[PDB]
Order: C-alpha cells, then sequence, then structure tokens
RNA sequence: ACACGCAGUUUUAUCCGGUAAAGCGAAUGAUUAGAGGUCUUGGGGCCGAAACGAUCUCAACCUAUUCUCAAACUUUAAAUGGGUAAGAAGCCCGGCUCGCUGGCGUGAGCCGGGCGUGGAAUGGAGUGCCUAGUGGGCCACUUUUGGUAAGCAGAACUGGCGCUGCGGGAUGAACCGAACGCCGGGUUAAGGCGCCCGAUGCCGACGCUCAUCAGACCCCAGAAAAGGUGUUGGUUGAUAUAGAGCCGAAUCAACUAGCCCUGAAAAUGGAUGGCGCUGGAGCGUCGGGCCCAUACCCGGCCGUCGCCGGCAGUCGAGAGUGGAC
RNA sequence: AAACCUCCCGUGGAGCAGAAGGGCAAAAGCUCGCUUGAUCUUGAUUUUCAGUACGAAUACAGACCGUGAAAGCGGGGCCUCA
RNA sequence: GUCUACGGCCAUACCACCCUGAACGCGCCCGAUCUCGUCUGAUCUCGGAAGCUAAGCAGGGUCGGGCCUGGUUAGUACUUGGAUGGGAGACCGCCUGGGAAUACCGGGUGCUGUAGGCUU
C-alpha cells in the first residue's frame, strides 16, 4: 500500500444474501487511503481479518468520502497503531496536532516512516480520536497548548540560493 | 514487439505451372482471365488443377469415364479432365461422349471417334462454355501410384500393411525373423 | 443505500512486453487479442471475463471506462477488420457493409452496442480491431505493481478513464 | 567424466511447438476388438438384411401414403 | 532410476477407503453399461483379475466393447508427444457411471420440452446457458439499525 | 451481406488424488510427567520367623489425563492440478435382419420420415511425403535430494543465455525494462536529475542520524551473537505536598523498536564508479516537474506474407436488376 | 510361564513361501472329497514403449475337461518381480 | 401400527445394560424310524407341535461409548500468481484469489423395493 495526501472514506459492506441468512448486517469503517479503490481494499482486507466475508461473497454497500467537519480549527488527534517491525508487532499510541483527521493520518504515516522505518503495508490504524487541551500525554503537542504563544525564527537560513548563483553580497539569517 | 509465429505465415500453394512450355502457359493466362472474371467456381477449380504437377493430375481410364458418365444425371454433359483420357482395353462397348483433356491416348482417341464422341480442348471448351455449363469435372485416380503403397505406417509395426523397399522380392530377402512367428517375432 | 450495477463491459489494456510470459498467461492474452503492448481492447464483464483477466492480472491495466472515453477510442482510434484487414473507419459505409445484418450502421450505433452491452457487442467488439494506444504521457507510476499497492497493474475502475486521456 | 543424467526442461515447448492435438474422432469407428460371437452375429445380421426387402419396400410405401395423407389433411 | 512395476506407487490409490474394506457392493455387478458410454474408471484393491493401470485411474472415456463380465473402453492418454485413443478392458468393479453426460442430456430434454412448448405462443424463450452477468443493481434497507462499527482487534501475545 | 472445425484459456456439472496442513485423548512406531490400579507378577530394601499385614520403591502393563514427534504413519485434509460433456457424428417415431441372448424379451445392425445457431472470448482448418543440424548445456523465482557449505553434484514447472542485439545495474551470460528493416517528430518502461553525465538551477513536505571504520538502492560483491542514560519514539509498573534536616516539581524502574558505536584482524596503493557530500549529494514515508532505448503513436522509404486481390479493357459504392413486346 | 480339555471376549492386532506394499473373515486362511484350466489353437489389448521386440499380464472366441445340486469358477500360484 | 421371505444403500443400522411385546409370523423346544453326518442328534439333516417369551428378534431408554451431520477452531494453518518489499540470514509482511484439520459445544440413533400375513 503506496500512500499520498490520504482522505478519511465511510466504507458500509455486508455479505451477499444468502436463503438461510436473508438479511445480513452490514458492518461500517473509516479507511484512511488515497482513493476509493485502495480504500475499498484495504476495507476488505480489514473485514477478512474480523469476520467470516470475502470480497467475492459480499459485496460493498456504499463508500463515500468523509470531509472534516471542522477545516478551520485546531485539533489533537490521537491514534492508537498496530504495525510490524523487524521483530515482532507492537502497540502504540500517538498524539498529533492539525486541522484535519486525514492530514494527522498521514501526519502519522509520516512519523512511522521516518523514526521506525515502518511501511504503509505494515501499519495498520485501529482509532483516531479527537481530544481535548487535556488528556495529552505527549510533550511535543503539549508545549503547544499557551495562550500566549512566543517564539522567534532565530536562524532564518535563507532559499532561492540558484536563484543569481554569483552575488557580490552574502546573505543574511537574521530578520 | 507482438507475439506471432512467423512458422506458417507462407503459404505454399502454387502460383503459376512451373512447366515452360507455352501452350500450358496461354490455356493459364485464358483460365486466369475467367477465373477472375466470371463468378463460376469450375473456372477456378480448373486453373488450379492446371496448376498442378504431373503426379498430382493422373490420367484418367476410359473405362472410368465411361462408368462416371454413366450415372443418372449427367447425360449430355461434356467430360472435363485435367489430365489425359487413356484408352482402356477391357471394355467393348464404349457409347458416344463428350471429352474435354490436355492429351488424349491413340487407341482413346480412335475409340472416341469411332463411337460418335466429340473431342475439345480447354480453350474450345472455353468458347463454348465460358462458366462451364453442363460440365462433369473428372480425375483419375491420385493414390493409383505404387509410390503410395511405401507410405504410412512403417513395416515391422503391428497392424500395418505397407510395402518396405526389397532390392528383389524372393524366399530369403524378407520373412524372416520378425515376420515368422517361428523366427523371432512377427507383427 | 443504493448499490450500482456491476459494469457490462471494461477496457484493458496490456501495460508489459511479450518477453518472460507465462504460458497460460501468454494464452489469455492472445485469447483477449492483447499481442502489442500497449493495446486496448473492450471485454464484456461475466464470471468467464473476470477469471481470465484475474489470471492476467499483473500483466494488464483494466477498469471500467466512461462514455467519453468510448466516444474517443472509437472516433480517433477506431479501425475495423474488413477481409482480415485493418481499415480505418472513415466513413459510415464500412460499418454499414460489415455490421449491416445486426442494426448497426454508423459510428453512433457501434459506440451505443459497445457502451449499452447488447446482443450483437461480439460482433461489434470482433469487428472492432484492438485499439494501439501511445504510451501514457506523463509517465506511470509503477509497471511491476498492483494498482492498490502504488502500481498500475490490476483494477483501477474510474482511474482508467485518467489512464485513457494520457494515453489515446 | 560424467554427464547429465535425465531431464525434461524443453520438452512441453517443444510438444507444444506444434501444438499437440486430440486424436483424430472419426465416425463409423472400426470393430476391431470386438468378441468374435458377437461380431459373428452382427456379419449374419448383414448378409441376411436383403431377406424381406420387399417387406420394407411395401411398409415404407405405406408410411409415405399416410404421411401424404395427413398433410392433405392438415392443409 | 525407478522400476518399471504395474503397481509401483499405488499404496494409496489401489487401497479401499477406512471402513470400506470386506463384500464388494453388488450394485456394480447388478448396473448394466451400454456401447458408447461415458464411464469413469477407478481402480479397486479388492479384485485383482482386470484391474486397469495406474496411469488410467481418474480417466474417463467411452465404451467400445462389452463381454460377459468386463468393459472395453477407449480413453484418451497423453504420453509425451501426443494424445492417443486407446482401447483397454476394465472389469465391472473398477468402473463407474459418470453423471456428466447424464447432466447434459437432462438440459437437453428440457431444450426439447421448451421448444415444443412457447412455440405456438411465439415468444422466443433464450436456450443458451449464460455466464454469471452483474448483480442486478438494488436497494439495500437499514432499517432504523445503524451500521455496525469494526474497530481492529489490537495485538497481544497468546501463546 | 449468407461459416464447419481447432485451442499450455476460462465458466457450468461430474469424477481422480493423499502433498502442504493437521492428529496421535483415532490405528502403527517413538516418547515426558504426575493421579487411581496387591489388575499382574519380580528385584533391592524397613517393621515383620512369614503374611496381597502396614510402607514406598524400581521392572514391564492397565484405568481417565498430560509434553513432544513421523519421507518409507494416519482417522481428516486443502491451494495448484488431471480426465470428461456443453448437440446434426443429437434426439423422436415406423418397419425389417440376426446361425448371438432370451418365456414373452433383449442387444446390435439395417432402411424411411420430423425436428437445427446448443456456455464466454479468440482463431481459417485438415492431410501426405523428402528432410539438414542436435542428442556435452548452463542460469534464475518457487519445491526439493546428498553434503557443514560451495560459482558443488543431482531433480520438478516456467522463463532466459545458448542462437540476442537495445535502455538501466559504473564494470558484466542468466538481473529490471524491452526484443531488432533505414529515418523524422512525440511519449514512456526499467532507471535516474551536484559535476563527470541528459535532466529537481522545486524559494519540495515531514522526521531520524555525528561515526578518530558513518551511510548511500534486487541478483551483488559483504557480517553475527552480546551490549551502550549517544539520541528519538512506544509498552508496563510503582510514589509525589499524608511532601518523593536543607533545596524545591516532576521523578524512578523493567522491557521494546529506529539511526549511530564497541564487537570488527592480512598482506602492491584503492574504490557508494570517482570527485565529493553532513539546513545531505545519508536514511524512511511521500508530492509535482524533468531526462530517454532498436520499447509505444503518426508519417516517409525498402523488402516479405496475405487479399478465393484488380487490369484482355467497364459503371459503381449498406446495391437491393436491365431490356423487349 | 509353555503338553491336553471346556467356556467367554476377540476387525482380523494371525495366516496367505519369500523382500515390502495393497487386498481378504460362513475368504483369498486351516481341514476335508474329487481332480490336473499348469491341456490344445486363432486373433485383440495392457505395462518400458519408438507406442519395436522379450518377459509379465487382461478381457474374449473355438474344442476337450475338472469340480459343485446348481448358479458359476478354473486355460497355474490373490496382485505388483522370478 | 407391525411381522416374515428375498434384498438395495452397508453403524443414523454397531457395542454394553434395563424395560415391554396383543395376533400372525420368526424361534426356543420334543425325538432319531426313515434321508443325513459327527467321539457325542452339540452342529447339520429328518419326523413333529406338550410348554415359552426364559433366550434370539422387534420397539423404547441411558445428561451411555461409537457413528452421521452442524457451530467453534478460522478467514487461522496452508496455498496459485506479483513486486527493484523488509531482513546479514533464518524467515516475515502486503496485493491478488482459494481455503483446512484437532480439542470444545449442539441435533439424530436407520430409510426403502418386491411378494406374502396379523391387529379381521
Amino acid at each position: 500500500k503506496a500512500s499520498g495526501t490520504l482522505r478519511e472514506y465511510k466504507v458500509v459492506g455486508r455479505c451477499l444474501p444468502t436463503p438461510k441468512c436473508r438479511t445480513p448486517p452490514l458492518y461500517r469503517m473509516r479507511i484512511f487511503a488515497p482513493n476509493h479503490v485502495v480504500a475499498k481494499s484495504r476495507f476488505w482486507y480489514f473485514v477478512s481479518q474480523l469476520k467470516k466475508m470475502k470480497k467475492s461473497s459480499g459485496e460493498i454497500v456504499y463508500c463515500g468520502q468523509v470531509f472534516e467537519k471542522s477545516p478551520l480549527r485546531v485539533k489533537n488527534f490521537g491514534i492508537w497503531l498496530r504495525y510490524d517491525s523487524r521483530s515482532g508487532t507492537h502497540n502504540m499510541y500517538r498524539e498529533y496536532r492539525d486541522l484535519t483527521t486525514a492530514g494527522a493520518v498521514t501526519q502519522c504515516y509520516r512519523d512511522m516512516g521516518a523514526r521506525h522505518r515502518a511501511r504503509a503495508h505494515s501499519i495498520q490504524i485501529m482509532k483516531v480520536e479527537e481530544i481535548a487541551a487535556s488528556k495529552c500525554r505527549r510533550p511535543a503537542v503539549k508545549q503547544f497548548h499557551d495562550s500566549k504563544i512566543k517564539f522567534p525564527l532565530p536562524h532564518r537560513v535563507l532559499r532561492r540560493q540558484h536563484k543569481p548563483r554569483f552575488t557580490t553580497k552574502r546573505p543574511n539569517t537574521f530578520f | 514487439g507482438v507475439d506471432i509465429r512467423h512458422n506458417k505465415d507462407r503459404k505454399v500453394r502454387r502460383k503459376e505451372p512451373k512447366s515452360q512450355d507455352i501452350y500450358l502457359r496461354l490455356l493459364v493466362k485464358l483460365y486466369r482471365f475467367l477465373a477472375r472474371r466470371t463468378n463460376s467456381t469450375f473456372n477456378q477449380v480448373v486453373l488450379k488443377r492446371l496448376f498442378m504437377s504431373r503426379t498430382n493430375r493422373p490420367p484418367l481410364s476410359l473405362s472410368r469415364m465411361i462408368r462416371k458418365m454413366k450415372l443418372p444425371g449427367r447425360e449430355g454433359k461434356t467430360a472435363v479432365v485435367v489430365g489425359t483420357i487413356t484408352d482402356d482395353v477391357r471394355v467393348q462397348e464404349v457409347p458416344k461422349l463428350k471429352v474435354c483433356a490436355l492429351r488424349v491416348s491413340s487407341r482413346a482417341r480412335s475409340r472416341i471417334l469411332k463411337a460418335g464422341g466429340k473431342i475439345l480442348t480447354f480453350d474450345q471448351l472455353a468458347l463454348d462454355s465460358p462458366k462451364g455449363c453442363g460440365t462433369v469435372l473428372l480425375s483419375g485416380p491420385r493414390k493409383g501410384r505404387e509410390v503410395y503403397r511405401h507410405f504410412g505406417k512403417a513395416p515391422g509395426t503391428p497392424h500395418s500393411h505397407t510395402k518396405p523397399y526389397v532390392r528383389s522380392k524372393g524366399r530369403k530377402f524378407e520373412r524372416a525373423r520378425g515376420r515368422r512367428a517361428s523366427r523371432g517375432y512377427k507383427n | 443505500f443504493y448499490v450500482p450495477a456491476e459494469p457490462k463491459l471494461a477496457f484493458v489494456i496490456r501495460i508489459r512486453g511479450i518477453n518472460g510470459v507465462s504460458p497460460k498467461v501468454r494464452k489469455v492474452l492472445q485469447l483477449l487479442r492483447l499481442r502489442q503492448i500497449f493495446n486496448g481492447t473492450f471485454v464484456k464483464l461475466n464470471k468467464a471475463s473476470i477469471n481470465m483477466l484475474r489470471i492476467v492480472e499483473p500483466y494488464i491495466a483494466w477498469g471500467y471506462p466512461n462514455l467519453k472515453s468510448v466516444n474517443e477510442l472509437i472516433y480517433k482510434r477506431g479501425y475495423g477488420k474488413i477481409n482480415k484487414k485493418r481499415i480505418a473507419l472513415t466513413d459510415n459505409a464500412l460499418i454499414a457493409r460489415s455490421l449491416g445484418k445486426y442494426g448497426i450502421i454508423c459510428m453512433e450505433d457501434l459506440i451505443h452496442e459497445i457502451y449499452t452491452v447488447g446482443k450483437r457487442f461480439k460482433e461489434a467488439n470482433n469487428f472492432l480491431w484492438p485499439f494501439k494506444l501511445s504510451s501514457p504521457r506523463g509517465g506511470m507510476k509503477k509497471k511491476t505493481t498492483h494498482f492498490v499497492e502504488g502500481e498500475d497493474a490490476g483494477n483501477r475502475e474510474d482511474q482508467i478513464n485518467r489512464l485513457i486521456r494520457r494515453m489515446n | 567424466a560424467k554427464s547429465k543424467n535425465h531431464t525434461t526442461h524443453n520438452q512441453s515447448r517443444k510438444w507444444h511447438r506444434n501444438g499437440i492435438k486430440k486424436p483424430r474422432s472419426q465416425r463409423y469407428e472400426s470393430l476391431k476388438g470386438v468378441d468374435p460371437k458377437f461380431l459373428r452375429n452382427m456379419r449374419f445380421a448383414k448378409k441376411h438384411n436383403k431377406k424381406g426387402l420387399k417387406k420394407m419396400q411395401a411398409n415404407n410405401a405405406k408410411a409415405m401414403a399416410a404421411r401424404a395423407e395427413a398433410i392433405k389433411a392438415l392443409v | 532410476t525407478n522400476t518399471k512395476g504395474k503397481r509401483r506407487g499405488t499404496r494409496y490409490m489401489f487401497s479401499r477407503p477406512f471402513r470400506k474394506h470386506g463384500v464388494v457392493p453388488l450394485a456394480t455387478y447388478m448396473r448394466i453399461y451400454k456401447k458408447g458410454d461415458i464411464v469413469d474408471i477407478k481402480g479397486m484393491g479388492t479384485v485383482q483379475k482386470g484391474m486397469p493401470h495406474k496411469c488410467y485411474h481418474g480417466k474417463t472415456g467411452r465404451v467400445y466393447n462389452v463381454t460377459q463380465h468386463a468393459v472395453g473402453i477407449v480413453v484418451n492418454k497423453q504420453v509425451k508427444g501426443k494424445i492417443l485413443a486407446k482401447r483397454i478392458n476394465v472389469r465391472i468393479e473398477h468402473i463407474k457411471h459418470s453423471k456428466s453426460r447424464d447432466s447434459f442430456l437432462k438440459r437437453v430434454k428440457e431444450n426439447d420440452q421448451k421448444k415444443k412448448e412457447a412455440k405456438e405462443k411465439g415468444t422466443w424463450v433464450q436456450l443458451k446457458r449464460q455466464p454469471a452477468p452483474p448483480r442486478e443493481a438494488h436497494f439495500v434497507r437499514t432499517n432504523g439499525k445503524e451500521p455496525e462499527l469494526l474497530e481492529p482487534i489490537p495485538y497481544e501475545f497468546m501463546a
């Protein structure tokens, strides 16, 4: 499984009706995937892992993207992860600060890849929950909980280095 | 980058006769024009048979032609043979016929003309019936040659009746171990 | 909820070459009239067709074509098989002569029969020469992996329209 | 100086180069391998089939007349 | 190299199943076979006379000769270059009737019935079989109860 | 304007298997440990002249259990796979023949008549002879035999080199892509975009990493067990204003996963390909843009194959009439 | 503890010549009574197959038979090698 | 409802114990002259009908053993195809399809063909 700018999808599906079971129950899942095809594939994977249901033996009643209810609001998202390392699998709980649930999930994927070299196919996401200022255990996200936030940009390393390459003036890093 | 097997892309069917004689080539031109113009398939079949080699157009016997013309329905029809018509000595009553062939033996020609029949060449047949109407197409026995007796399942094999290549048939040239039950085995 | 019907036809494009191909995969590819790389063909969907596409899944990318995709494929790169010869559909006379017995007399009838799978979809598709599509402009994600795992092979039902736009 | 013993690596490709075919099925197969008593009975039946040919011809004529009467009644 | 024995490698093939040894049931003896009947061959360890070779086990062929208590059957055998239709004599106990042809015969009878019918009516009926079509788009009713959420189960070492 | 048959294919029904797996509280063989058994006998022993009288013990066995197994075990048992049938060579009638078989009847063979697209997709098929060269192979995914291992020897399916050029892996048999007539334009695959060397000369995104042996891309050209408060995350467990004399707010411990370090020693001077690179030109997850092979599209030319190809000199483009009287 | 007799349980854990596998319980094992189908002669088919032999084997057919009341079985050894 | 004779599928039919069988029938049972065969009329054969459900047999029961069929085990073990996926390896993860078997927990404990009897 690859990853990009992930989006959240609500997928409801059920096994195809049978003469013994005329009205099978429906199951709903939240899958974070780049597109609906991979979202449905991951939904079928998780459904096969959990219940006795297969893609050929079932059907997805409805797959639809879920939009963030408060895009302009900054939120703390706690994500429960179950990934596979070189050794045995482990369970983790991480906290991120972002405006969207899909963005938080993407940031979690990038952080997992950067810190543990864990691939998206080995990463399984269980639950993502929005939490208030309290109930936060990670100091990296706790330090930003401050009303009178104040910090400068000390070492402003300049960009546009290949804009005119030879110049008389040396650049400046204090602003 | 396409997977096409060129093993049998070239068809091996003949296009022109290998013979360098001029009369056959003129007949080939005539029947090429007739086949490519007329809608009748008789001209196409005649052209294909003209293209065939000597062994592929065996001579037709007078008795075989007589028995094929005696069939009910083909009364007063011209017989078309691309090979040669050969006289048969074991037939006495020869009714008059209308025979079209490349060649006719002298004896068969005399028999047909004495019986009151008519012999036509291929150009005359084209002039008479360009599309081959009222024609009975006949040919000699293709497997009549003794060559085909040596073909098929090889000898020394069960349920095989193929004539082997022997320098001279005799008592002490074959019918020994491999053919006699008293000597080894037989097939 | 309203579950949409499974599509009656699908568009399949071979994405890899002819070097190092399993015998069964090659047989299915040549049965689907997919011999050269970047060749497309409309295949109606059923149990047998889906099983064959599953067999040759790593070697093909297939999806559910759109009406505009069908129109562009038939118009820009539409060739008919007449007398075993690939002849462009420059006029409706060729289609009328070939498929007149089936109520198909023009490009519009051909497109309708291709899109809304009818009784003579087999005859229309067999008359249609396989579409020799060009290389995908803008590149590919990955030829050797499945579409779900970031590659281009496999089922890409809706994105096959984007692929057709980039190739046709 | 040992050599390779046995292998069938390219054998399948060699077989399928010419496209191995099923045996040619032809109607009216041979009667070889049938019990001699049954063969004798069938030979006798075929030999004596000529007996009672007129009865079969008369029955066929009667059937043709019946079919003609039936079609005349239908029309 | 391996031996060319006739019964080599038939430890499990020519062996009766569990709790099915003993006297052979008489239905196999008292069921008839005609010429041209499709029959699948399955060897039996109990009866040794007329036992077919291991290569013909599971193969299906048509009957061409019927003796007193044995059947002559032509089967297609592939030997390294080609498929040959060869005739073998197999005793009754090592032979079964094939229902694959019976399934087709029943469909033929149904087709004959459905062609005799619906002909005076004028309505042409579909006789050809069809592969599995699309699933005939329909509505799914979530009557009151919402779909059940499925959370992945966290890992735990059990063993 | 008008199709029969055939297939390293699939589907629909029907059979075949005893391999993976699993079991031995089910058969056979191996095998650990406790409970109830003078079952049954026997050895050492102790209380006994002895006693199945009390006490355990070691020997083979049992009664319900329990730990671990089997290529030459199996009650079960897949995935893959192997035969078939998907109609004209088929069905429904009527009548004859039989020295075979039978109470009448069978069963087979003969003749006459009525009923046609028999699942999906693709292919034009069938047949007969002359017949060179070859009969030293090798490599690769997967399964697997001997061997500690082998660029070792020997097998099964498939694909390659052999017989093969081309783009990439610096270099190159077998790797990735892709297969070859001579060219112009465009776009790609596998791969890459600091210079060599075409292209990131993006105001790329998020984090990790200091190495006085850093690291830098399938085959592949190199490292293990054990450790580190170096650093970055996760899991669990306690105690802390009832204060972990004084200072004064967070603190301690056990595991675990990333980068780096010790472990880590060979001989001509030496190789991420070299320079070099540390706000990477290193590592993990990823965005656009770009670079191009004989690969794909369009076009020009050469040759080969096919057109039931056309032209002996004629009307005519879904052709579905012409012409007297 | 093992000599002979009796009762009960007894899926075959015995035996069927051999090496092993398969197979068999009013048998294919043991004991009886009769016998030499371990006889003669055309073909067809199966196993290595090149679908050639040899060896082995399977259904038949034409005669003489053996046995049983009979149905039937038997032209060597229950089958896979000799 | 059920029995006998000949059977088909061969445990849902088998094994152990207990209870009940009205009528026909199946048997126990009474004897060895005849037919027959043994050390013994024990078996078999023959000639019978004084007693009996004691036994066989049939029907029912056992929180019965076994057997048949289901859930669980379990979308687990395994497995077709794919990748320039991870790992030094051993091995593992993912995509695409198929999909087991113990232990454990539920249900059942013969259907049926032909001919002939009883409850008329």
